[PDB]
């Protein structure tokens, strides 16, 4: 059965603060210092803030502060070393609630009456304890179910600039995300108050408020915390998914604001920088956020990842953006060009990718064509983007017939298959039917990434 | 009381300084200069300082004052002009008798010795008080009357004694709370932290248009009392003058103009102008400067000063939205505040983020841009304010790639992005229609079904228009007008129609200085109009190039209805409209007959 | 929108009305289990350990 | 078109209202369960507030809390903070306290164990003492109060197991 | 009566550091110093007898990391004796400096005295209250057409020069320093060459003395082979010299800051030295708020009729707006008059190019008594009008004559006759502000009324 240790540690309170800068605070003569130790700093005005260690010599620790160094005095300020990583009292009671950024709670409830205490950092999963997601999950968008299809318990991105309806589509995807009764677990990450209560609004409208827990981290709140965030949502997706064998649809918006954190942070430790400042180690630390998805051989439950993304200047190049793409499995684009022409979702299907398309495609799962249909439709619009850039620096005259062709496709593929409007929910077989209704432009000659024996059969 | 230890442009690390909190605020130097504390190891604190540091010596004393970078807020803020720090300026020339800022003045921020008729609130001796609660209201100026004194948000308790109305100065007592058994005396004035933001109930959906008064700001990407707005853009693009022409003749109740690192000149001429200009609202001609203040940090006063003026300036916004007034803070020149967080960091050696910048620049800018928004005020009674953030993020060298301008990007949800080669044609305001953007459009649908229904459906017609019109014109720069429909022609010419007498505004001109909501959708509605009808004209068979000469008259009438001065009122302008629209309508069916 | 309003009271007053069992079974099982849990938590403030750290 | 719209929007606050009602009562329940489990928390302190009382039985007790929070510091000279009632005690207590120190950590005896004239706030600690290094830099809550606050801290998993049966949902 | 300058009437004994510990670049870093001050002048005793002055830049306890204007070139650690004087930079100035010429450091060169000191002011000068501040609103006949009709000047207009390496922007400021003159009632002149060629400053030199304002325009030449560092206290000095004068004297000043992005460039080459933050192209973050320092010491104040007007020529590289330079100054300063490489090549003299040339004190001192009614709808409709024409000049060399409307054509015209009969003009020809909104009148009576989209209809009746 289940086994606790009713255990009292006294914890040392340390006066000896030797400075403070940034986020960091710097102590002098600790006793025995422990590696990424919780520690209470309590203030002169009395409130008591939590930090974590991030680096310890041999009687010194560099604390970070969550909830910011504002106020602190190196003359009243007591440490207490509390004498373990942070641990997140967990239950199965925290869906529904709504937390803050460092785990706190939002709403007028008590505080959440643990289950057990699980370390936001983790255990590594042991691979060969994996399962390999192949179950498929309709989000209802076309262009995603269609085109960059997600299977359960893959970490797929929504790389969208700033400005673009990534919280729209995003939370599309979870009122419609059933499969071809989602708990779902949303990590605020300094999106302003606005998008913040557009996600409470969303979740409340479709009902999905008694079964998600939101960890918001308003751009008020302390930016230092954002490095807590993504860690307590998903050890709280963790536990549900596998520990209830429940299935969990984690959000992890604004990843661009959680990787702005770790350069804050990062900077003020004078740490060797990586590209744009961001720290040398930041691919380890968003691959230690990303890679809590995925289902197990042993506990039916899933973590579907779905951190929407910032990418800054609309670019992939940014190493928040690449590194992303290096360590989820594909991402969702959202273009502003798309946006600008008025398309919703403005999801731009050429760098869009999803790297489990290739086995929860089809033939059996969702259809026989589904896979020829998705390389059909992305090789035309490539097409068709070479076609509108021929037409427009050599005139469209000079324009073949197959360019032509791949012109009329992409006018009537952007302005009738990607274009849905919101709380639309086409099924896979409709966006199917739709893509078909596209590709019946071309002649059948002209369908050669088809195979014949599907072709000939839908055509 | 410690002493400097080192001098470093506005950084002074001061040795024996055991006891300093960081953001404290320390007297540095014999003359006292304003600074505070940012990075402390051991004794030595590493003191920003709000003035110029030149002359400085290793051993001046600072003094530990134990409080933060505070803002004195009461009565007496409006139609006033502040430094960085709040200092009053007309305070301090008339102090130092010269026309120089010197170096340490400790002017009281707010006038003590003007007396206000305070007249006290619905609270009663021994009614329980909680933070911000309305106790009483002075009467400030004929438009900012009743300035409701706010209790302190973080005070609390029963009230032991309230002041009978009459006038009282700031420093006398007004009020006196007893919380358990600690009696604190209150006064017409409270000092509060620039960092902390103030608190309020809770915030809002904000579902009321900012109007600017400019036909483009307001009918393409509209701003609403609470929105967070960007407007980048290269020198000489507009972005002060939009931000002039906001504070002009917006419908807030009351305006914090802020000029971060903005010109001297700009600041006189707001002060000699906005005197001269009338509010209609509040059933009088009162002026604008009654209801102004300004935070003026010039470009080259000093550098750390900049953020405290941007502090100072959301703070009174702040305060004035907890009053219960749709205030409108703007930050002119907001990436100056951004420079200024560079170079203090450059001092500092700490290690930057892109181009230079401090890796925290996007976590203060948005931290500084979350204050903005309609919330309900603290206490009793009920009161629904607002502060919309109007901020002129200015590029370097004018691409919008600048770490300030995605920074501000990311958080604001206006976008009122200008472009230098119109700037240059004198095409102002100079609003770059392809990359501008107001995610507010779908929130003031509430609004514009109440009033002008049919406002957002020609907002995306004429967006759709000028959409068009620019893609067609980009295929013909290179490929020749030959090719060109009679539709297409027609978009071109109403789209450069558009272009040239409706998204320009003249500003600094009689008819054109504000073009209200009503004349903005009359005008709005006529070019829509004209369009249509031209459209339908063509494909009922007419040419175009015998139609262009045959309404060349209902273009020109068209194109002259901005000429329509707002003040002849609604009604007057609104049927001038109808007559044009009449004509325009006779005048295409004569042409098609 | 009306008819909906009316609605809010009773359901609300339905929703109270089932909450009240499980504040009752709370409310037994805490004075059920009061005694054992004071003890036990008595029992591990007072009498405590006494270990130096592992790498002193 | 609009009334449909409407329609869907007033459709769309009856769901809103249904869950903000079901979920204020929900987290009536919860709010239950932590308002019981302080009166276990306030129930125990009480009875804490009497051990200090039973000096007989309380005369040990402190003698360990002492010397649980030495073996932490490893100061050869220690300050211990004391109420204004178990001053006496520990003054004869010292010696015992030296020695033990002295055995546990396997290192010389404590060089001087001083009892600081700032005794604890009577109303709001009930036993227990404060040990702190030399310097009063380093110092450890080892009240019966602290010590308390850090078992309900760090025990709730445990005390839900025993309120409550594990719960359906929790497997593996 | 003048009791301030008696409190200066004392003796203060300064102390001689032979402590030298190290020097790098042009930093020395000094030790054992004796409570130094940030920001004071220097005097360095160089082993060889020559004097090098510095200024202290950081106060490091008991160290002082002193910059020396002249170079570090031959400085010894056993041998310098550095003496600490105790105050910031202070220029010796008097009414009697105007028709002197001064170095880089205010040491004249012309084999006069020594300035007979009325009072020494601070170099780096305080910021003017913004309350005290008047908005400039008298406008200044200029004389050149393209300026006085658009991208006007008033009285303590900041606005500079933008040209490239080879345009004639010496000649043009010369044009507008002899020409300038109140619209509706001399200019005192201060000047500040700063790494400009020999060539520059004799034209410049010569030019004032044959217009004869040499009499009252006091030169700080600091030319190329003048030392580097010296250009950031050239044109302080320069700036100090015109407040005195304007604000003290009530003289109307017009300074010139000659080869601003020479001043730039040290600004460069001493924060390179320094390791400071390196903001875009390598010049420092902070560049921002050292131009503003210096271009902010111009316009009225209030309750002194003296004025300084600002005309610092910068030299654009690679003819480039965006470079650092000419952005932060565009930012910084109220205007800009754009001389223009195409221009110049095409013949036209002055080559001003209107269209990125701007003046924020326009909107002001137009209209009214202050100039014809025409003036402010005028130059609106000529910016609309000379874009049209670009435009449409662009199309004709794209796609051919053939497809240019009657709009473009009528804009071809008007650019035609625009560019070659009203941007151009003589050396020594001025044109009254009313002369050349006539010229304006007459190139606008190309188009038919309705054409012209921006006149106000009462001005199209009142002057078309
Ligand atoms: N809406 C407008 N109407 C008339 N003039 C304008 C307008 N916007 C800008 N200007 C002109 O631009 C100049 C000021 O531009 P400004 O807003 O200061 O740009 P920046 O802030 O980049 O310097 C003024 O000379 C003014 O004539």
């Amino acid at each position: 059965a289940v086994e606790q240790g009713f255990n009292v540690k006294p914890r040392l309170n340390y006066n000896t603060v030797s400075g403070v800068n940034g986020p960091l605070v710097i102590l002098e003569k600790v006793k025995f210092p422990r590696y990424n130790e919780i520690v209470n700093l309590t203030l002169p005005d009395g409130t008591v803030r939590q930090g974590q260690v991030l680096e310890i010599r041999g009687d010194r620790a560099i604390v970070q502060v969550f909830e910011g160094t504002s106020g602190i005095d190196v003359k009243k300020t007591t440490v207490e070393f509390t004498g373990e990583s942070l641990r997140i009292p967990v239950s199965e009671d925290m869906l529904g609630r709504i937390f803050d950024g460092s785990g706190r709670p939002i709403d007028n409830g008590p505080k959440v009456f643990a289950e057990d205490y699980l370390d936001i950092n983790g255990s590594p999963i042991n691979p060969y304890a994996r399962i390999y997601p192949e179950e498929m999950i309709s989000t209802g968008v076309s262009a995603i179910d269609t085109m960059n299809s997600i299977a359960r318990g893959q970490k797929i991105p929504i790389f969208s600039a700033s400005g673009l309806p990534h919280n729209e589509i995003a939370a599309q995807i979870c009122r419609q995300a059933g499969l071809v009764n989602f708990s779902i677990v949303f990590a605020a990450m300094g999106v302003n108050l606005e998008t913040a209560r557009f996600f409470k609004q969303d979740f409340e409208e479709n009902g999905s408020l008694e079964r998600t827990s939101l960890f918001l981290n308003l751009a008020n709140d302390p930016t230092i915390e954002r490095i807590i965030t993504p860690r307590l949502a998903l050890t709280t997706a963790e536990y549900l998914a596998y520990q209830t064998e429940r299935h969990v649809l984690t959000i992890l918006t604004d990843m661009s604001s959680y990787a702005d954190a770790l350069r804050e942070v990062s900077a003020a430790r004078e740490e060797v920088p990586g590209r744009r400042g961001y720290p040398g180690y930041m691919y380890t630390d968003l691959s230690t956020i990303y890679e809590r998805a995925g289902r197990v051989e042993g506990r039916n439950g899933s973590i579907t990842q779905i951190p929407i993304l910032t990418m800054p200047n609309d670019d992939i190049t940014h190493p928040i953006p690449d590194l992303t793409g290096y360590i989820t499995e594909g991402q969702i684009f959202v273009d502003r060009q798309l946006h600008n022409k008025g398309i919703y979702p403005p999801i731009n299907v050429l760098p869009s990718l999803s790297r489990l398309m290739k086995s929860a495609i089809g033939e059996g799962m969702t259809r026989k064509d589904h896979g020829d249909v998705s390389n059909q439709l992305y090789a035309k619009y490539a097409i068709g983007k070479d076609a509108a850039a021929m037409k427009a620096v050599v005139g469209e005259e000079a324009l073949s017939i197959e360019d032509k062709l791949s012109l009329e496709f992409l006018e009537k593929f952007e302005k009738t298959f990607i274009t849905q409007g919101a709380y639309e929910d086409r099924t896979v077989f409709e966006s199917l039917d739709q893509a078909w209704s596209l590709l019946r432009i071309y002649p059948k000659e002209m369908l050669n990434r088809i195979s014949p024996k599907i072709l000939d059969e839908f055509y | 009381y410690g002493a400097i230890y080192s001098v470093s442009g506005p950084v002074v690390i001061a040795e024996n300084m055991i006891g300093c909190a960081m953001y404290e605020l320390v007297k540095v130097g014999h003359d006292n200069l304003v600074g505070e504390v940012i990075r402390i190891d051991g004794d030595k604190a590493t003191i920003q300082v709000y003035e110029e540091t030149a002359g400085l010596t290793v051993g001046d004393p600072v003094l530990r004052t134990g409080k933060p970078l505070s803002v004195e807020l009461g009565p007496g803020l409006m139609e006033t002009i502040y430094d960085g720090i709040q200092r009053p300026l007309k305070a301090i020339k008339e102090e130092s008798q010269s026309i120089y800022i010197p170096r340490g003045i400790d002017t009281p921020a707010l006038d003590r010795t003007i007396k206000w008729q305070f007249t006290p609130g619905k609270f009663q001796v021994g009614d329980h008080i909680s933070g911000g609660d309305i106790y009483g209201s002075v009467f400030e100026n004929s438009l900012i009357s009743s300035h409701k004194i706010l209790l302190p948000p973080r005070s609390r308790g029963t009230i032991t004694w309230i002041a009978p109305a009459g006038e009282y100065t700031l420093d006398e007592k007004i009020l006196e709370v007893e919380f358990d058994g600690k009696k604190s005396d209150f006064t017409l004035y409270h000092t509060w932290p620039v960092r902390v933001p103030r608190p309020v109930t809770e915030k809002l959906s904000a579902d009321y248009p900012l109007l600017t008064g400019q036909r483009v700001l307001d009918a393409l990407f509209p701003c609403v009392q609470g929105g967070t707005t960007c407007i980048p853009g290269a020198f000489g693009c507009g972005k002060t003058v939009i931000s002039q022409s906001l504070s002009k003749y917006s419908n807030s109740d009351a305006i914090i103009y802020v000029g971060c690192g903005e010109r001297g000149n700009e600041m006189a001429e707001v002060l000699m102008e906005f005197p001269e200009l009338y509010t209609e609202m509040s059933g009088t001609k009162e002026p604008i400067m009654k209801r102004t203040t300004l935070v003026a940090n010039t470009s080259n006063m000093p550098v750390a000063a900049r953020e405290a003026s941007i502090y100072t300036g959301i703070t009174l916004a702040e305060y004035f939205r907890d009053q219960g007034k749709n205030v409108s803070m703007i930050a002119d020149s907001s990436s100056r505040w951004a420079e200024a967080l560079r170079e203090i960091s450059g001092r500092l050696g700490e290690m930057p983020a892109d181009q230079g910048f401090p890796a925290y620049l996007g976590a203060k800018l948005a931290s500084f841009y979350e204050r903005a928004g309609k919330a309900v005020a603290l206490g009793s009674p009920d009161r629904t304010g607002s502060v919309s953030i109007v901020a002129a993020v200015s590029p370097a060298g004018g691409d919008f790639s600048d770490p300030v301008t995605t920074a501000t990007l990311g958080i604001t949800q206006v976008f009122w992005g200008l472009d230098k080669k119109l700037a240059q044609r004198k095409h102002f305001p100079s609003i770059n229609t392809s990359v501008s953007y107001s995610k507010y459009t779908n929130v003031l649908n509430k609004f514009y079904d109440s009033n002008y229904p049919e406002f957002p459906v020609l907002r995306d017609r004429m967006k759709e228009i000028l959409s068009n019109a620019e893609e067609l014109e980009q295929v013909v720069q290179l490929v020749g007008k030959s090719a060109l429909s009679d539709s297409d022609k027609i978009t071109l010419d109403v789209a450069t129609l558009i272009k040239e007498d409706f998204l320009q505004q003249n500003g600094y001109s009689t008819y054109d200085a504000f073009c209200p909501i009503w004349k903005t959708f009359d005008m709005m509605r006529a070019f829509i109009s004209y369009h249509d009808e031209a459209q339908k004209a063509v494909a009922n068979g007419a040419n175009w190039s015998k139609l262009a000469d045959s309404t060349g008259d209902v273009k020109h009438a068209v194109s002259s209805s901005k000429f329509f001065e707002p003040s002849r009122g609604e009604k007057e302008v609104h049927g001038e409209f109808e007559k044009l629209l009449s004509t325009m309508q006779e005048r295409f069916a004569e042409s098609t007959d | 929108e009306q008819k909906n309003a009316g609605g809010v009271g009773e359901l609300e007053k339905k929703a109270e009305a089932g909450v009240q069992g499980e504040l009752a079974e709370i409310k037994k099982i805490a004075e059920k289990k009061k005694d054992d849990v004071v003890k036990i938590l008595i029992e591990t403030v007072i009498k405590p350990s006494a270990e130096v750290h592992i790498n002193a | 078109g609009n009334f449909k719209s409407k329609l869907k929007k007033a459709m769309l606050s009856q769901q809103i209202t249904k869950s903000t009602i079901a979920n204020k009562m929900r987290l009536k329940v919860l709010s239950a369960r932590e308002q019981s489990l302080d009166g276990i928390f306030e129930e125990t302190k009480e009875k804490l507030s009497g051990i200090a009382n039973n000096r007989d039985e309380y005369k040990p007790i402190l003698q360990s809390l002492i010397v649980e929070a030495l073996l932490k510091l490893l100061e050869p000279k220690a300050i211990v903070k004391a109420l204004e009632r178990d001053v006496d005690l520990i003054e004869s207590m010292k010696d015992d306290i030296m020695r033990e120190y002295g055995e546990k950590a396997q290192r010389a005896p404590l060089e001087e164990i001083v009892i600081s004239n700032d005794y604890l706030n009577k109303d709001l600690v009930s036993g227990g003492v404060v040990v702190s290094n030399a310097s009063d830099k380093i110092e450890i809550n080892n009240t019966l109060e602290e010590r308390l606050k850090l078992l309900s801290e760090e025990a709730l998993p445990a005390i839900r197991l025993e309120l409550y049966g594990p719960s359906k949902t929790r497997k593996f």
